[PDB]
Parts: C-alpha cells; structure tokens; sequence
C-alpha cells in the first residue's frame, strides 16, 4: 500500500520540477529573444560575396 | 562561418558498390560531408572518400541503392564531420551518427568539434594516479583502474563481454573515500544487445550520468566506424573542457575493425596481415590514446575497450595491437563461465599495468596492493593444488594443501562471483579479500607485510 | 529523423491510422453511444472522426503536433479498446451488460501490459475454440464443443474475465482437451 | 525479504524511467523554444523582402554569390516571379564585378520560363548552363546554413551559457 | 527507354545506353528476356548480373529496362509453394512447359492468377474510412490452417473508395481502391515487395518466448526463442534435417519457410518429397505440413546471382507472414554456399577482396539478413505482434572455425550450436558441442521459466556444472587414470555419463524421441540432477566416518535406479499421456528417495 | 536452323597462352564457337569466352602454339557448342573433343545437345533411393551408393583409385531380394591409365556398353574442360532419353580445375583459393549435378568422380569444393595404401549422404543401417585408442581399449581388405560386419537397438 | 615555390605543378601547412605521403615546397628540450598555444629564434 500510494506524491515532486525547469527556460528565452533574432538576421542579410580561397587567375 | 551557399550537383558519373562518383565538382574537400537525394525523394549521407582534380568518390553511409546518374542531385556540405558536443547530451542515447534514437530532440550544441580531435600532447598528458571503482570484485581488487589508464576487457565470442560492460556502466564511479561521466559506445552491437544496453541503463538510474552510442549490427559500417571517434569526442567536451572525469567504454572493437576493413577494401587497399589493413595499428592507437589525465585541467578520460576475440587466439590482429596500445587486460574467460561464474574474470591472466597508482592509502586503503598480491598468490596455488589433488588423491594432501583448496573455492564463489546487480565499493571487496585471506593462519600470508596483517587480520 | 524506426512519415501515416481504427472499434462496440466513460476517455482521438475530416488533414495536423500522436501510447489505447472488443464480440449471441462491460474495459486499461495478459490469454482461447466452429461439420466433436462453448460465452457474458471464475476456468480446460482430441 | 525486495526494485524502475521522460520533456521543450525562434526569424525575413529598398540590395549580394561560388561560363538565375525586375537589376550590375574579380567572361540568363514556387520567401537559385550544378541562395536556405552554425552562440544567447564548462579547446 | 548488351562475361553483361538505370534495378537482358540486376553504374553503361545462364547472348541484344528492384510478389499462393530462389514457382513452370526442364527466360508469374480465392472483407471497413500501412483490410481463405490476413501494402495510406464485397477473387481483382491527395490507388490482392528491403514494423521487442526444436540438448542447453537468431552447421544424421523437420511437425512456429541456399541437387529432392508428406495434429485432424510451409529450392548449379536472392526472398517471405501476425519460422540451408556467391560476385566484379577472399562487406550483408529477426509489433492498426525465428546453417571448410563466414555469423546471431567432430565420429546424435555452443537468449527466457517451469533454471545451471566437471575430471583420467578420483569426482563422471548418453542424446528417427515436448525435457533433467544432489549429499554426509558410502556401494545398492533412469528417454508422449510420463517420472524419483534413504 | 553464312575473320589481335583476341567482329556471341584455320591449314577450334562491343576473347581448345596475327582465319560458327549424340555411342573411344579416335567414323548425329545441357526441375527431380551394390565392402557396408547419387572417389597421387574406379565399373549392379552403360571422361590420364581402363572394360566384355572420351595427359590441356561436359551431355542422352541406367566416371577432376586454373589465370580474373578462380564452385557444380533421376524418364546417371588430392590436403579447393557440390565422398587413404591395404578405403572421412535411406528392411536389410554405425564407432574410437597407444604403450591401455585394438585390425583384415576380382554382396558386408562387432560384448555396441541387437548378434 | 593539390586519397596527396619537387623532400600541403614526404614523382606531379591527418585538404590547396629532405635543426636550445620525432617542440607549442592539443600542421620553431 505504501509503494501504491508514494508514486504518486513521487510523480507530483517530478512533475512540479519538469514545469518549473521549463518556466525558466521559456523566461529566459522571453528574454534574450530580441537580441538574437536581430543578430541572426542581420547576419542573414549580410551577404559578402566571396570566390573560393583557391581559385587561380 | 560558412556563408557560402552549398553546391549540388547532378553530375553522377558512377556507382561502384557503396561509392558515388560525382564529376566536375568545385574544389571537392576531403573528408567532405555530401548530402544526396535520390531520384525518389529519399536522402542519404555520404563521407568524400577521395578527391582528384574534378573528381570526388562520394561513400554513402546507406547502400547506393536507387542512386543512378542523371536524377541522383548531391549537395556537398562544404565541411568535414563535426559532432556538437554539450553536457545535455549526458544523459540521453544516440545513434551511431550522433542522430538521438531517443525520441529526444536534436542535440543543441555547446561547440562544433571535429570528431578526429588532435593527439594529446605527451608533454601535457599526465599519469594516471586516483581509481575508478567499477564495482566488479575481480577488477576493483585485483585489476584496479587508475584515472586515465586504458584497459581492455578480452572476451571470446558467447561470454557476457556485454553483460560485464552494462554493470561497468550501472556501477562505476570514483571511490568517495560527483563530477563522473560515463560514454558508452556499443559497435556493431546486434539489436537485442543494444536494446538490453538501452532499457539497462533506463531502468537502473545511470541514465543521468551516460550517453550511450548505438551503432547496430545493420547500421553502416561507416557510422561504426565514426562512432568511436563521436564517442572520443564527447569525453574530451566532458572531461578537458566540462572538468568531469569521464569513463569511456567501447564495445566490440572487434565489430570496429571489421568495418574498417570494409572502408579500406572500399578505398581498394591492399589487405594487411590477417586481412586488416596495415595501419590498424595506428588508427586504433588513435582511438584507444584519447585518454588520460591532462595537465591543468581535473578531468580526465579512462577507456575501457571490449574486445571479442577471434578464435579465442590471443595472438590475432585486434588484441596484439590492443595489448600493444593499451595497458592491461582482463579476461573473461570460457571455462568459468561454463561453471557458472559471473562476472567470468580469470583473474590470473589478467593484469592492470597501472593498478599500482590507483591504490593505497589516501586513494583506496592502506591494504589494497596487498591483498591484492596476496589474493592472486593463493589463487594461483589453489588452482596449483586443485591440477594436483585428482592426480595424487584428497588423502594424499597436505593440511596447508586443503586451507588452499578451500581458499579457491571460496574466491571464486564469494570473491570472484558477483552476480549483475550487486554493486560492491572497493572497501567492500577489500573486507571480502580479507575474509577469504583469514582462511589461512597469519604465517602463509607471506606477501604481506606484518604491519598490515597486525593491523587488518583479526576480527 | 526516424521515430520508433520508422520514417515519420511512415509514423504520421500510422498515427492517422490509429485514430482512424479506435473510431471504428467504438463504431462497432457501441454504435448507441451506451460506453459513456469509454467514450470520454477516447474524446480526443475520437473527435477526429465524430467531426468529419480528410485523411491529409488529419495527418498535416499530426505532423504538427495537433494531434494525439504519440504513437505508443495511440498503440496502447487501441490495443484496450480492441480487446474489449474481441470480449463482446466473441460472445456475439450472448451480449452482456453496460456495467459489466466498463468493469471489463477498466480493468484492462489498469493492467500493467495487456497483450501478454491472462485476460488476453483467456480471449485466445475462447476465439480457439470459436473460429474452429464457423465451418465445422455435424458430427459428434462439434456437437459437443459448440455446446459446451456456446455455455462458456453465456459465462463469458455472466462474469467477464477479469474474474478467474471457476466455471469458465473448468470450461476452458474441458473445451480445449477436446479440441486437441483426434476425431476418431 | 525477495518479496520486499521486488517491491523495491519496481519502485527503482518507476523512479529512474519518470526522471528519464523529464529529462527528454524539458530537453523537447528547449528545443522547441528554438524551433519558436526560427519560425520567427522566417517570418522576419519575409516582412525584409517586403521591402525592396533593403531587398534590392540583398539580392546584389545573393547573385553575385551565387555567381562566385560557381565561376561558370554559362548560367541562369532562378528566381520568384514577384522578385524579377529585382534579380533582373541584380544580375545586371552582377556581372561586371564578376567580370572584375574573376577575370573571365560570362553570360548570365534569367529562366523566365520557370520561377520559383510563391511561397518561397526569397532569394535565387543560380544553376550553371547545363542545369547539372545549382548554388541554392534561397532566402531559407541561407536562414537553415547560418542557424544551424549559430546555435552555440544561440544556446549561450537564450539559455545562459554553460558555467561547467571551464576551457573552450 | 531500353538500352544494348555490350559485353558478357559469365553472369555478368555490360550493357550501354543504359543513362539513367538505377542501382540494382531489374532488366530484362537478351532477346529470351533473361532476369538481370544492376551492379555498376560508370557513365551511360550499367553492369548487370544475369540470374540465368548467357551462353548465347550476344552484343546489341536489347536490355529492357523495369523501373524496379528485384522484388517478390508476396498474396495468397505462397503457402504450399515450390519457389526458385527469385520466386519462380517451380510446380508451375513443371505444370506449365510440361517438361523436366526449366526454359531460359521462363516467365510465369510468382503466383496463380487463376485461383478464385475466398476473400472476406474486413467488416468494420467502410467508404471514406482511413486505413494506413499493414491494415488488414481483409482475410483470405488460403488454406485450412492459415487465414492470409490481406494487408495494405507498407508506405500506402488514404481513404477508401471501394472495399470489395466478400465474394471470390483472383490475384488480379481490384479489391480494394483508396484515394490520397486526390490520387488514387488500386489494390489487388498481391503486393510486390523488393526482398532486400526490411519489411517495417511499428516496433521491435524483446524475444522472450522459447521456440521449442524437439532436441532435449537444444531446447535445454541453448534455447531458441520466438524471432531468435541461430547457427548450425551442416551435419549428416542430424542438423539440417532432423532439426528442420522436427520444428516443421511441432514447434511453436505458425508458419515455416526453408530456403534452400546452395542445396545439393539430391538433398534438395529429398526435401520437396519429405516435406508433402509430412503431417501434423492440427485440432485433433491430421494436416500436411505444406499447408503451412513454403519452400525456396536453390539448388547448386543454378546461377550464382539467384542463389544469392534465394536468401532474401526467403526471408521476405517469412516477413510477410511475420507482418500478418505468425511465428514464422526460418531455415536457410546454407549461408556458407551464400557466402561462396557473394564471393565469386565480388571476384567477376574485380573487387578487393578480405580475409580467404570474401568480400569485405560479407559482415554487412549477413546482419542485413540475420537482423531482420526479432518478435515485432507490426505495422497497421489491428494490434499484433509476430516474428520471425531464423536459424541459418553455415559449413566452413573442414569444420574451421575461424572461417570468415563462421565469423561473421557469431558476431550476429544470439545462439550456436556449434558441432563436435568427436561425438559425430562416435555417432552420438545430436552432435552439439555444449563447450563452446551458446544461447544469448538465457537471460530473457528465464522470465518465461520462472512462470512456466519454475525449477527449470537449476537444473540447466547444474547439468552445465556437471558437463563441465566432468570435462575437467576427464583430462586427468586420461593422462593418469581413474585410481585417485574421490567419491565426489567418480559421482560426477558417472552422473556426466548418465546425462551424455540418456538426456542428451536423442534418436530422431524413433517415434518416441522424434520430439521431447518440454514437459518431458525438465522431468528428465529433473530426475538426474536429483539422483546428482542426493549421491553427493550420501557421500558428502558420511564422508570422514566409518560408515562411509562410496559410489560403488550406490550403484550395485539401487542398480534399478540407475537402469530407470537411463530408460526415461523412451516415454512416447504420442501413446502416453503428459499424465502418465510426468506420474512415471515423480515415482521414479519417489523410488529414488526410498533408496536413498534405505542406504541411508 | 541456321541457313546464314559463316563470317571468317583473318583479324587476330592477339594470342596469349590459351588466348586468341579477336578485332572488328561484328555482333558477338558470348560461348560462340570458332574454326581457327592456321597458316599451315591446321584447323583448330574454340570458345567465345568473352565478348565486348567488337572484340572477343577466344579460347583455343588445341592450343595456340603456331597461331598468328595476320593470317589465322578464325570463322564464327554462330551458335554455342551443341554436340552430337546418339546411342551407338556406347562402344567407342572418342578424343577429349568428341572426335574419334577408334578409327570409326563421325557420330551421325541422332540430336544435337547444348553440352551445357538444359537445368532439370527441382520439382521434378526424383530422389534416388535405390542402392548400387557396388561389391566393394567399404562402400555397402558403410558408405553405400544409391542409384542417381554424385559421390566422387577422392584420392591421392600413387593410391589405386584407378583400381577402384574399375572395379565398382565391372561389379555395379542393383540389389537382389538395369545394366549399367558407361560413360568414362578420362581427362589428364597418362596413356597407362586410359589403356588400363580401356583393356578393363573390352576384358569384361562390356564394350558395347561403354563410351570412353579420352583426353589424355599429352592432349590440349584446355579441351579437358568440354570433355566431362560432352561425357555428361552424352548420359544425359542416353539416360534422359534412351531410358538406359548410366553411371559416369570422371576421370581426374583435378586435371579439370587445373585447366580451369590456366584459362582464369590467361584470362587474370580476381583468382580466388590456391590461384583457382573464384567461381570453380559454380562451375563444378554445373559437372556434378548433372546426376540423379527425374519424373517420367526411367533411366538415371550415377556420376563417381575422381579426385586427386595435392598433397593429399583434404581441404585443398579441388576436395573442399567437391565435397560441398557431391552427395560425400568415398576417400582412398595413403596410410591404408602404404600397409598395404587394398581398397585402401579410409571410412572416418567418407560418408554418403543418400545411404541413410537407401538402407533398411526391403531394401537390402535391417541391420544394415545399425551395423554400419556401430562399425563407423567401433573404428574411430579404435583410431583414437591406436594414437593413444603410441604415447602410453599396451601396459597402461585397459582390456577394452585392447578390445577396439583388436577390432580395427581384425576390421581392415577383414572388413576393407578385399580381392580386386570380388564382389561381397552387401548381405556378405553385414555378415563380415557382424564377424567384427561380435568381438565386443553386447553391452559395447551402444548404436545398435537392443532389438537388432538380440535378433541378429547372437547366431 | 608553390604546387598545388591535385588529389587526396588518406594520407596519400598528389600534388600538381611540382616539377623541380626533390623525392624524399618535405613539403608543407594545404592552408594548414600538414607535414607530407615526397615518396614519388611522375611528370611533373608529385605524391606526397602527409604525416598527419588530411581530413579537410581540398583540390587546389597550395603546396609549400621545403627546401630539404626530413632534418634536424641542431644549434643551441637542444638542451633540456622535448621534441616530437620530427623535431617539433612540445614544450614549447604547449606554451604557446595554451592548449593540450598538438594543433594540426603546426610550425613552431624547433629551435626558439627568441631566446639570446
């Protein structure tokens, strides 16, 4: 009966850490968001065409 | 960064086994990893196993089968293999190309590493010193393992090679007279193995501390042949960079270098000895030598390669260069475990090159060499009298010869046999040495020093 | 990247198709929607077919995650729902009642891996002897089996098989030595 | 004791397998944060190719890296047909600076004949005469080929960096 | 469209204009339309192996060119079926051309279109319901043991938009015709299935269920379990056709295919004669086993290309039956003649060969055959699991064991029984060396054992101590002699003795040990690991004491005993009842304690 | 038919050993044959043994010795090597090429073969079950053939198989309670065999029953590959055909794989074992399975190889191959031969494969299967009891090991040893079988079921 | 002068351009100068056996011919020093490169120039 009933408060405990772990993910996701899309795309659209490193003549 | 967009070529100009020859490519890199669709949507990834001029001899990690010129597109990914590498992936089980098999998500790299790393350099590496307890008796007491030694574990076809290595993985850890880290690498590991090694592992709580690579039996033998490199490389992320001391346990070289004979017949070479390509050596010497302890940083990598050995001939290709690499060996052995004994380690054979850095006081105990000495030498003259008793009768024995027979049976019944689940310390197995070694009155444990046996015998 | 060793198109395909095969065996257990506690907890793969849908649109709102698509669990959750139905059907001529059909059903979705299960054992065994009736010809060891299983399926009806009943247990093992007995 | 035992080695199994789920739970729900931040990222590069002004100068720069990553005689821009006065202007002043760099002439079509499909958000593909070679500086291409190199430093950006990691060779 | 032969050499045509053949795609060589498959790509020429003979193909011959892999039909007609090794039905072409030879060329089709099958639709099936890969969309009355569960074929999917009635159909009716994406597909009831690709399955799972062969020493020693992996070699008196058969009559098998790899011309003959004639208790009627049964006739002097195939349409096949829902059961003659084709491909090909000349990648190849083993989940949706047993013989040079075949396979399959020389030079049958064969599969059954024959394990743990005692001991008496052995030690070379000769040793050919159901393999073993405990617990106990009892005091003491059990080998369960044996074998242990403790 | 003319090229490109490469030959035909006119009017022949756009690689049967670009005329016949055959071939000696050479005329073909000859139907093939009482006691007894069986005589260089081979010809015959034609394919024979052999069959009077296709040692060593094809072809039409019962010798099938040997080696194939090309096995499973019955025909062929051993290696190809492709191999001992033991039949390596059920009650007895058995037993346990000895002398042996001593010898004495000239019927076998294993008492004849053991062991 | 890489097979790299290229010469292949020994000339190529890794050589990477065969650099600084067999100094890249890795095709002076 004892192994029947703390399961449960076990899978509560493991539950309650997962959502806590994701809040903190997503918050600091909220966060940093800004700053690395406008990095990423800026990066995108910076082209700067180049031959390759090798090329004769 | 890589900025430039990638180049895709229809330009197939043969298929040859599992090679693709594409023609008039831009500047083929070696080593180049190619991404080819195949004329029915499929998509199979391909190694640039050669290059010449315009040329470049594309070996696809599935079979070419389907590939075909004129529809066949092949786009080269202008870069060799690179694993990402991150702690997350401790923790989780992968594919023998780094693919998750888990159901997890694609690993989020901490860093991009090239999976054949750079050799240690000698006047950096450090020597070994403090033990890795694996919880097996008949390794931690006789065989210890010194941070950074490589020691591989010889195994014929049949014995519990396999079953040995998953109790390795479920039990090591240092010998807390919490940064340990365990890498699993199972090559060419049939299905029903890799699937015990996976559900092991999850069921028994290790997954925390273990990333487990699973290259099947009918994966191809070119992701055999990059999984212990992927493997390589996340112990260095965990051990030079994380601080984490890191055990690496690959399994089945012998299912490893019959997939580089199959990448060397497909370059075309010319077989070595025993039919394995001449530079076996250096390339498993690569493998195995991505280990030990580094000057200014706490980590380390210990290796413990599992090999299956052909004929049971110990002069056979694998375990010579083995031998000749690493630093030891432990036997499982045919004959126990017909008897039954598990783990089925011979420990007379048997030998750790570096067993005595790795005891002692202040890293096992003050009596771990000794017991060990002294364990191994009445072993060996119980098995001595046990070849002598059926020729000259029980009667005929010595009372001495009788404390050895006994002292023999119950080494390998209480000592040696463990069974999978039962996870001895070092100090455990050093109490059950002495427990044995009290069989004998004080005056036949001759190599041990009085100092210790006044201070450990009685009780 | 492959899930579960197939090519997730291949596992979106068979997702769809498992929820496609659960509304088919609730159509065919309780067309009278009677199986109320079933019905609630078969609502969200059941939704998909109670509302009209295509099978693309199904498998594009799998593919993105929408639906239930866990494919283990999805395999779970019909394999309960398709031997509760092996259960009523099974006893076609003796149908038994709500109640004792949700007990059934219950019990099942409990039981720690229903397909190496007594209670799918039990069914095997009963389908044994039944289908071997569907075209068997009078003679007097099909006389006597269609009686003595036409009496096991009025039990079947009576007390379920999450019950180890002893009527049935002794039904079973009599119906079954004669089964293997030669004709002669 | 064995009964107890069994007990106990089941409740061993249940504790390990639940952690297991939560770890690959919260490893799935990083990563689809990330995924989050990609779509983003895609849907920020189609609100830039609404604006040509920006664009124009974008596709100067895809086409003649298309035409330098291929250094082919002959060849022929791939483009949406929304976009093709602007690849139109592209490959025009393109060429000369191929000229200029490479040294060598060329000849550079448009295919008129088969655009690429509307929905793709940008960008061009640059396919060498015979059609055999094809340089794919699509928008989202491009947008795959950097995320997929900036993840290390989009891992540190959004979740923190890692503070185990003592040493970075 | 077609291209041109433009060389030959053997079974291998160079053929130009082939620009876009796909890898190992089928063509049609030479003006008779011999089967080919592409090997080699190098430009617009392809490289076909041919799978009949050439002689008399010439340059320009057309090469026709079929837009698919070599691929087995897989419908109602396989069970019961004569196949070549690439599906040709050998009755047919018999019955077909009238004559004892096989044309060149010869193009009947895998399976009948002729036979009206009785097909039933599955009845929850309906216009616009969603069916996906593997549904069983409809059962077909094959034959009075197997109901051919008709399955959409694997990567198909969509709506219905007919469903045939249930009626009677051919292989040709359209009987089903469903609709994705606006485009339709019509479904008859053959599938074509390209035999080197793996069947999927939803999911592979643990093989914990005992296969029982009717040997005491397999089905104790070395068990084989439902989806196992397995080698033999190719013994003579036992091996390939005692094991073979005696898993046909009974085992725990659904559904039994035999390849027949690289069989003698004679052996082969024996095997399609044996085979129909063969009977099995089926509901208390006596049903042939060829109802149940297919066989791949690959015999050594047909091409080399076909007696590669032979082994993957077999397993192909047992798949199929596999994804219906069977324990199917297979039984690959040779691996070792397989590995000679792959050999001489390689060779003709010019490749690099590897160790004794086998191509290096004969380890891939054997784990893409073995590894499509294993008890499956299958695919679609009414739940099932099946799987398919493979036990492939192997038959090095000499009985070498380091033979490259050889090892491969033991770096694949989870169990080997491997062969004594010794025991088959004595004529002790079965030959198993139970030194150095092995089962993987211990761990797993002992869950099955613990609930089914709980005592089961040891017994097996101390009959293996006993054997290897007895190994042990024996080295000595022949080096020294038997004068110095102790009670114990003359017990356990004469407990060893007993179990070697009376437990371990079956005739095949007698109707009593055709078979040794597992009931009477564990009262065996039982009753001599019992006589084993309470001979060492006599001597052990008066041991040191002047009442000593010694084993030459036991045997004369209870002589019956011993002659009883030895004798247990011979209870026929097919007169005598498990009753009646597992009654015999309690009271011979009951007199066995009486005995015991009258010395006592 | 084929009413086209003949083209006849005079445009070699080449001769090389056994070789002649042809040039601008329009279309063609792989396994064509050729007319080769010499300078000199020397009209030789040959096969097509590849083929690729214009070229071919002819295979010269008589050799290449005074061929030369520029003036041999090779003319391409436009079929495959169809050969005739009719009945009155039995009694005539024809060259290793199917030419005569008894100074009778050409054989007025009663059908033309394709000496490949056409593959038989698996299903249709019937299993032969009836046992050739081949006099030789080391056959029936213990390794008895069965009439459609391919059981070659390996052999050694210097042993009689020679002898052998002669007398199972002249003492075949079915079991009493259908006379044998023969077809003898001599290949690499030295002129002392060929005339011993045909000296044999014209004294037995069997002339007209035999038909003898010689190619002796001093004739074209590449002819010798069509000659067991043309001897097959000829059985298999007057088995297949004629209705007669046919038993084939093959002379020295190792004469055939080393010709085998020298036009792969010309060829340079990818040579496998020993320098043989890889695909011998094929191509001496398409020599031996030419054996057996089938449905409808009465007739049959039983084929009796011959092989010698190099360096009597057993595992040499030629044996290894053979033994995996023949229904087990009768085996002609030197350590036999050596003491003086004729036939020096070995029974521990031979075995057939079909005796099992061409044995038995009806058929010849029913001891016979058990007798055989327990004689095999008898004889290796006594071989390994013979080894012992040397090491330990006859003291140390027990009573019983003197029992087996004394079996094997009293087993070659009498068992093996045997007349040239006489044919113990197999019932005589038994009974001189019986004679050995009443030497041990009952109890020690452990494979004989107690029933045939009171029933016969006693008288 | 420079060659420049024709192809790369393994270790095995054939280089173009090297027509004066002595056999048993040392040469500097690819951008990062990896070590490789002439073992063969043919025409005006060369085949270079490199020492270390080449994975990542490309057709077209140049090819820095040194001017002498494998060689010793023997001059003060010897004393005390740890060297790779080719002679180059651990204790000193160690040093440099702050890292435990021997970084592919390095070139760091086997004797210091810095040191008076």
């Amino acid at each position: 009966q004892a192994a029947m009933g703390s399961q449960g408060n076990l899978s509560a405990e493991v539950e309650q850490a997962t959502r806590r772990q994701v809040q903190g993910m997503q918050s600091s996701q909220q966060r940093n968001r800004e700053r690395v899309l406008t990095q990423l795309l800026g990066m995108v659209c910076d082209v700067r065409p180049q031959v390759h490193p090798n090329y004769r003549i | 960064y890589l900025s430039q967009p990638r180049l895709t070529y229809k330009t197939v100009s043969g298929v040859n086994g599992p090679l693709v020859i594409l023609d008039h490519v831009k500047f083929p890199r070696y080593a180049e990893i190619v991404h080819l669709t195949l004329p029915d949507g499929t998509k199979r990834s391909g190694q640039v196993l050669e290059v010449s001029g315009s040329k470049a001899v594309v070996q696809v990690f599935e079979g070419t089968s389907g590939i075909d010129a004129k529809k066949t597109s092949c786009e080269f990914t202008g870069d060799i293999l690179r694993t990402p590498v991150s702690e997350d992936m401790l923790g989780r089980v992968f594919n023998g190309s780094g693919k998750p098999i888990d159901r997890g998500p694609v690993v989020l790299a901490e860093d991009f590493l090239d999976i054949m790393g750079q050799p240690i350099n000698p006047q950096c590496r450090i020597y070994p010193e403090e033990m890795i307890q694996t919880g097996i008796s008949a390794i931690d007491g006789m065989n210890s393992i010194a941070r950074g030694q490589k020691i591989p574990i010889f195994s014929a076809a049949g014995l519990p090679h396999n079953e040995i290595a998953a109790q390795i993985c479920r039990q090591a850890g240092l010998v807390k007279k919490e940064n340990f880290a365990i890498v699993f690498a199972a090559m060419g590991v049939n299905m029903e193995t890799a699937r015990f090694f996976k559900s092991d592992f999850e069921e028994n709580g290790s997954m925390d501390n273990v990333c487990l690579f699973l290259n099947l039996a009918n994966d191809p033998t070119i992701e055999r042949i990059i999984t212990p490199r992927l493997a390589l490389t996340t112990a260095e992320f965990l051990a030079y960079q994380c601080e984490k001391h890191v055990l690496v346990i690959l399994t089945d070289m012998s299912s490893y270098a019959e997939a580089l004979r199959e990448v060397s017949a497909a370059r075309e070479e010319v077989p070595g000895r025993r039919g394995f390509p001449g530079y076996m050596y250096t390339d498993l010497a690569t493998i195995y030598e991505r280990a030990g302890r580094v000057e200014g940083r706490n980590g380390s990598i210990t290796q413990i390669p599992i090999l299956t050995m052909p004929n049971d001939d110990i002069t056979h290709p694998i375990p010579d260069l083995t031998g000749y690499i690493t630093e030891g060996q432990i036997y499982v052995d045919r004959q126990l475990h017909n008897r039954q004994i598990y783990p089925p380690i011979n420990v007379l054979p048997s030998l750790s090159r570096l067993m005595k850095s790795a005891i002692g006081e202040g890293m096992t105990r003050k009596d771990h060499a000794d017991v060990s000495n002294q364990l191994y030498a009445c072993y060996a003259i119980g098995k001595d009298v046990q070849a002598m008793k059926a020729v000259v009768g029980e009667e005929a024995l010595t009372s001495d010869d009788l404390l050895y027979l006994e002292f023999l049976q119950k080494f390998e019944k209480n000592f040696i046999t463990q069974g999978p689940y039962e996870n001895r310390t070092v100090y455990e197995t050093l109490d059950i040495g002495w427990q044995l070694l009290r069989i004998f009155p004080k005056e036949m444990l001759k190599r041990i020093p009085q100092s210790t046996l006044s201070e450990f015998y009685p009780r | 990247i492959k899930m579960g060793g197939l090519t997730s198109e291949q596992y979106h395909s068979q997702v769809v198709g498992k929820i496609g095969y659960i509304a088919r065996c609730m159509q065919t257990i309780d067309p009278e929607n009677n199986l109320k506690k079933i019905r609630e907890d078969y609502q969200d793969v059941l939704i998909w077919a109670e509302k009209n849908y295509r099978f693309e649109e199904i498998l594009e709102a799998s593919k993105s995650g929408k639906c239930p698509n866990d494919l283990d669990a999805l395999s779970r959750r019909s394999l309960i729902l398709q031997e509760l139905l092996r259960l009523v059907s099974s006893i076609s001529p003796f149908k038994m009642k709500l109640d004792l059909i949700e007990s059934q059903y219950e019990k099942m979705k409990q039981h720690v891996n229903l397909w190496k299960s007594d209670y799918h054992v039990k069914l095997n065994q009963l389908n044994q002897l039944t289908d071997y009736l569907k075209n068997a010809a009078p003679t007097p060891k099909n006389n006597f089996l269609r009686a003595m299983t036409s009496v096991l399926q009025m039990q079947i009806a009576q007390y379920g098989i999450t019950e180890d009943n002893e009527g049935i247990n002794q039904l079973f093992k009599l119906g079954l030595h004669l089964l293997a007995m030669a004709n002669e | 004791e064995k009964k107890e035992k069994q007990i106990e080695q089941q409740k061993k199994i249940q504790m390990s397998n639940l952690m297991n789920q939560a770890r690959l739970k919260v490893l799935r729900a990083r990563d689809d944060l990330i995924t989050d931040l990609l779509n983003e990222a895609k849907q920020r590069l189609s609100k830039v190719v609404k604006d040509t002004t920006r664009y124009q100068v974008l596709l100067d720069g895809l086409v003649l890296q298309g035409l330098y990553q291929l250094l082919e005689p002959r060849m022929i821009v791939r483009c949406r047909k929304q976009d093709f006065p602007l690849v139109k202007a592209a490959v025009q002043k393109a060429i000369p600076m191929y000229k200029i760099a490479t040294k060598k002439d060329v000849d550079v079509q448009i295919d008129l004949e088969a655009y690429l499909p509307e929905d793709i958000a940008g960008g061009v593909e640059i396919y060498n005469g015979d059609r055999k070679i094809k340089v794919s500086n699509t928008l989202e291409s491009r947008l795959d080929l950097i995320a997929q190199q900036m993840m290390p430093e989009v891992r540190g950006a959004l979740f923190g960096a890692n503070a185990n990691r003592k040493f970075l060779d | 469209t077609f291209g041109y032969v433009h060389g030959v050499s053997g079974p291998v045509v160079t053929a130009c204009d082939m620009a876009g053949a796909a890898m190992y795609e089928l063509v049609r060589v030479g003006h008779s339309e011999l089967v080919g498959e592409i090997i080699r790509l190098e430009g617009d020429m392809a490289t076909i192996q041919v799978y009949e003979e050439t002689s008399g193909v010439s340059v320009g011959d057309p090469v026709l060119r079929t837009g698919k892999p070599l691929s087995v039909e897989l419908g109602p007609g396989i069970m019961g079926a004569i196949f070549d090794g690439i599906q040709r039905p050998l009755s047919d072409i018999s019955s077909q051309t009238q004559s004892i030879y096989i044309p060149r060329g010869v193009n009947v089709s895998a399976l009948s279109r002729d036979i009206k099958w009785e097909f039933i639709p599955s009845k929850n099936l309906r216009v616009g319901s969603h069916i996906t890969g593997g549904d069983i969309y409809g059962i077909v009355n094959e034959n009075s043991l197997i109901k051919h569960k008709i399955m959409l074929p694997p990567r198909s999917r969509g709506s219905v938009t007919y469903i045939a009635p249930p009626g009677n159909y051919d292989a040709s009716d359209v009987v089903l015709e469903l609709e994705f994406e606006g485009v339709k597909e019509k479904l008859s009831m053959v599938q074509v299935w390209p035999v080197r690709q793996v069947r999927p399955v939803t999911e592979k799972l643990p093989a914990n269920h005992p296969l029982l062969t009717g040997q005491r020493v397999l089905d104790a020693l070395f068990p084989c379990v439902q989806g196992g992996t397995t080698a033999i070699p190719g013994a003579f008196g036992c091996g390939k056709t005692v094991i073979s058969q005696s898993l046909s009559k009974y085992s725990n098998s659904d559904v039994i295919i035999y390849v027949g790899c690289g069989e003698r011309g004679n052996e082969m003959s024996e095997v399609l004669r044996d085979f129909p004639e063969l009977t099995m208790e089926v509901d208390g009627k006596v049903e042939s086993i060829m109802k149940r049964t297919a066989l791949v006739a690959n015999t050594s002097n047909m091409p080399v290309a076909a007696r590669e195939a032979s082994i993957y349409t077999g397993i192909t096949l047992s798949e199929y039956f596999r994804d219906m829902g069977y324990h199917v059961s297979m039984m690959a003659d040779s691996t070792s003649r397989w590995a000679e084709a792959l050999r001489e491909i390689s060779g003709r090909l010019a490749e690099m060969p590897a160790d004794s000349g086998y191509p290096a990648y004969l380890g891939a190849r054997l784990a893409s055959f073995y590894e499509r083993a294993g008890r499956v989940k299958c695919l679609g949706n009414p739940e099932r699991e099946g799987s398919v047993s493979i036990v492939g013989a192997v038959s090095p040079p000499g009985g070498d064991f380091s033979d490259p075949v050889t090892s491969a396979t033991l770096g694949i399959v989870q169990v080997f029984w491997g062969l004594d020389k010794k025991l088959a030079q004595r004529k002790h049958f079965p030959s198993v060396n139970w030194l150095i064969s092995y089962s993987k599969y211990m761990r797993a059954l002992d869950e099955y054992y613990d609930k089914h024959f709980t005592e089961f394990v040891p017994l097996r743990t101390k009959a293996k101590e006993i054997l290897q005692e007895e190994e042990d001991l024996a080295e000595i008496v022949q080096l020294v002699g038997k004068a110095s052995l102790a009670e114990t030690d003359k017990i356990t070379l004469e407990v060893a003795k007993l179990i070697k000769d009376d437990f371990l040793q079956q005739n095949g050919y007698t109707p009593y040990d055709r078979f040794c159901p597992f009931y009477k393999t564990v009262g065996m073993l039982s009753n001599m690991i019992s006589f084993y405990d309470m001979a060492r617990r006599a001597v052990e106990t008066t041991a040191q004491s002047d009442n000593k009892i010694t084993w030459s005091i036991i045997r004369e003491h209870m002589g019956e005993i011993l002659y009883k059990l030895s004798s247990m080998k011979f209870k026929d369960p097919v007169k005598d009842g498990e009753a009646k044996i597992k009654a015999d074998y309690a009271q011979l242990l009951e007199d066995m304690q009486n005995a015991f403790r009258s010395l006592e």
